[PDB]
């Protein structure tokens, strides 16, 4: 599909802004990289060291494909401890529907708003969220069918940046508290943010 | 087919190099 490629677009960016937004207000990164922005008529932080741009974007290219085939089901950023152990992690569930109108108008526009929300609950759960342990990391997981993975193969190769399968250490979460954010549906897309948190 | 989690192989920048990076000015 055509519209695909702009929901892939759209929704990239977003998870990009997303990310630098949650590296900020978790204090995964020295707060002195982060610089004051504006995306969707709002006050954002971006980070403006070079490699760890890079990796995000990296990142995103590698999903942008299995975003476009409908591909993705879970996109998670993870933050860890130094015990390498989930602390906390910022779940966005997605699902676009099974087709894509061909009649390509702007309740894009539409979209903004409703990303625009999920950006501002973000910068606020620093408020319901106690402070972290200091020297947490964090990772990307993206939750997916094993056959979709094969239109990432190229681009992996492209960006060189490769992926593999995550161990169920790496991704288990003890009890834990789930802290729903934001969930929005459209005709594009529905898609839900939560956070859960450990004891 | 079924259900899986991927990650990419590469880790994020430690927060140790940005460190050194922005004291660098």
């Amino acid at each position: 599909l055509n519209s695909a490629q702009v929901v892939a677009d759209v929704l990239s960016e977003f998870l990009e802004v997303a990310v630098h937004l949650i590296l900020y207000v978790r204090e995964v990164y020295p707060v002195g990289i982060f610089q004051k922005r504006k995306k969707y008529n709002v006050p954002v932080q971006m980070s403006c060291h070079p490699e760890l741009n890079q990796y995000i974007q990296d990142t995103l290219h590698c999903v942008k494909p299995l975003l476009e085939k409908n591909d993705v089901e879970k996109v998670v950023v993870v933050i860890l401890d130094k015990e390498h152990r989930p602390v906390e992690k910022f779940v966005f569930e997605i699902t676009q529907p099974p087709l894509l109108s061909i009649n390509s108008d702007s309740l894009l526009s539409h979209v903004e708003q409703l990303l625009r929300a999920f950006i501002l609950k973000i910068s606020k759960v620093d408020k319901v969220l106690d402070h972290n342990p200091p020297g947490c990391t964090f990772t990307v997981l993206v939750h997916t069918r094993e056959a979709a993975t094969r239109n990432m193969e190229k681009i992996q190769v492209i960006k060189d940046f490769p992926w593999i399968l995550a161990d169920e250490q790496d991704v288990h979460m003890h009890d834990p508290r789930l802290i729903p954010l934001k969930t929005m549906t459209s005709d594009i897309l529905k898609m839900q943010l939560y956070v859960e948190e450990r004891a | 087919d079924k259900k899986i989690v991927i990650m990419p192989c590469k880790c994020a920048p430690s927060r140790q190099l940005v460190q050194v990076w922005l004291q660098a000015k």
